[PDB]
């Protein structure tokens, strides 16, 4: 006969995998899916890895719950650091789900680059836009919080898009870190996503560089590493 | 005459119902804080000064409600679960006073959770109460904005890109992995 636990377990995770049935996929990486929704009033995104039909089912809940329970760390810290990040409304541990504040209206850094691309010719007017994701990813590694993943994907434009209100997202991969080895291969990350997604913008990264290194005081070892990572 | 409660679903939890009542000038809080203790009235008995808004009971509702169906409650019971979730710490016996009511307490927040055949006679519960109840869109001129920046101990960064209540929220919603 079943242990109440475990069926109080089992009646969790149906509940959660009920209330992401109907719901519209807005984002998906290798292991997470991320659906829109609303919660208790707000609108809110959900986000979720299924378990893979190659793997173990213990080692597939392992990996959840640790990136769930990182995730749901660093963006209470980005908060109390005023570093913009969704807000975290609910964390299902049983189902490691992650409910937060859906961005309305926003665009990835991404799209917004690929598109003045298309329409301008030239990376001419995406300074400013360098400067201040310059000025975001210093206060982030000043609090020794290494994203893990920083991609143009990963950063999104607050509506109006003009006013650049960048805002940080999916941190399922981050951790805590003062070393400056870890600040500079997050730095080679971005770097090379954007060389390969955003050919032809190195103005742009240069930029993004030279306004790091002025916002942040500890940006001087954290760019000797980047060098250092890029050879090896 | 009643319609003054606030009442919502739960989006995960469909079959629970999460009702509040707010009321000024009450009398008995110290009558009543012993009858929570002895369980002869139903309900969270909560302090509104440090409510921001009714986003904020709905979160630690929700919460309360799935740790209770879990069976992995930090505290006793439902009720005082709801309370101890708008705590921005761990410690429980902190929680229970600071959002809790005293008998020095003229104001109160009555929260309590509904689902199938548990039912509360609101009726009898108002009855009980030596207060007026008002509705909801009174709960700012009881909160306190003084009061709710220290406990939470929220500062100018998380002021800097939201609100108060998005701060708190994220305050309740991560202190268990802290
Ligand atoms: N981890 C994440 C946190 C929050 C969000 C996403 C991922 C995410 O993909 N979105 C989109 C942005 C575009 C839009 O208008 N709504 C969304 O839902 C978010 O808002």
């Amino acid at each position: 006969e079943p242990a109440p636990e475990a069926e109080a377990l089992a009646a969790a995770r149906e509940r959660s995998s009920r209330f992401l049935s109907g719901l519209e996929l807005v984002k998906q990486g290798a292991e997470a899916r991320v659906f829109r929704g609303r919660f208790q009033g707000r609108a809110a995104v959900i986000k979720h890895r299924f378990p893979k039909g190659y793997r173990h089912p213990a080692l597939e809940a392992r990996l959840g719950r640790r990136r769930t329970v990182q995730e749901a760390r660093a963006l209470l810290r980005c908060r109390r650091a005023g570093i913009s990040a969704p807000v975290v409304f609910f964390v299902d541990y049983a189902s490691n789900c992650l409910y937060m504040e859906e961005i309305e209206g926003s665009v990835t850094v991404r799209d917004y680059i690929q598109s003045t691309m298309e329409t301008e010719k030239t990376p001419q007017g995406l300074s400013n836009l360098a400067k201040t994701i310059g000025q975001v990813l210093a206060r982030m590694h000043d609090e020794d919080l290494i994203h893990g993943d920083l991609t143009t994907s990963n950063m999104l434009l607050k509506p109006p898009l003009e006013q650049l209100n960048i805002v940080l997202i999916d941190f399922g991969l981050s951790f805590i870190s003062a070393l400056p080895e870890d600040k500079g291969v997050d730095l080679y990350v971005l770097e090379k996503a954007f060389l390969s997604t955003h050919p032809n913008t190195e103005t742009v990264f240069e930029a993004f560089l030279k306004s790091y290194s002025t916002s942040s005081k500890k940006a001087r070892p954290v760019l000797k590493k980047l060098d250092e990572v890029r050879l090896r | 005459g009643p319609h003054m409660q606030l009442t919502h679903q739960l989006d995960l939890f469909p079959e629970c119902r999460v009702t509040l009542l707010l009321f000024k000038d009450v009398k008995n809080a110290g009558d009543l804080r012993r009858k929570a203790m002895e369980g002869t009235i139903d309900g969270s008995l909560i302090n509104p000064t440090v409510i921001v808004d009714p986003f904020q009971i709905l979160v630690a509702a929700n919460k309360a409600v799935h740790l209770y169906k879990l069976g992995k409650m930090k505290t006793r019971t439902l009720s005082t679960e709801i309370i101890f979730n708008l705590s921005p710490n761990n410690n429980i016996s902190e929680a229970l006073k600071k959002f809790g009511i005293s008998a020095n307490d003229t104001s109160i927040l009555i929260v309590y959770i509904e689902e199938g055949e548990k039912q509360i006679n609101q009726e009898y519960l108002i009855s009980q109460v030596e207060g007026h109840q008002v509705s909801l869109k009174n709960l700012p001129e009881i909160m306190n904005i003084t009061e709710v920046k220290k406990i939470y101990k929220l500062s100018s960064q998380e002021e800097s890109i939201g609100t108060l209540l998005d701060a708190i929220i994220c305050r309740m919603s991560t202190k268990d992995v802290l």
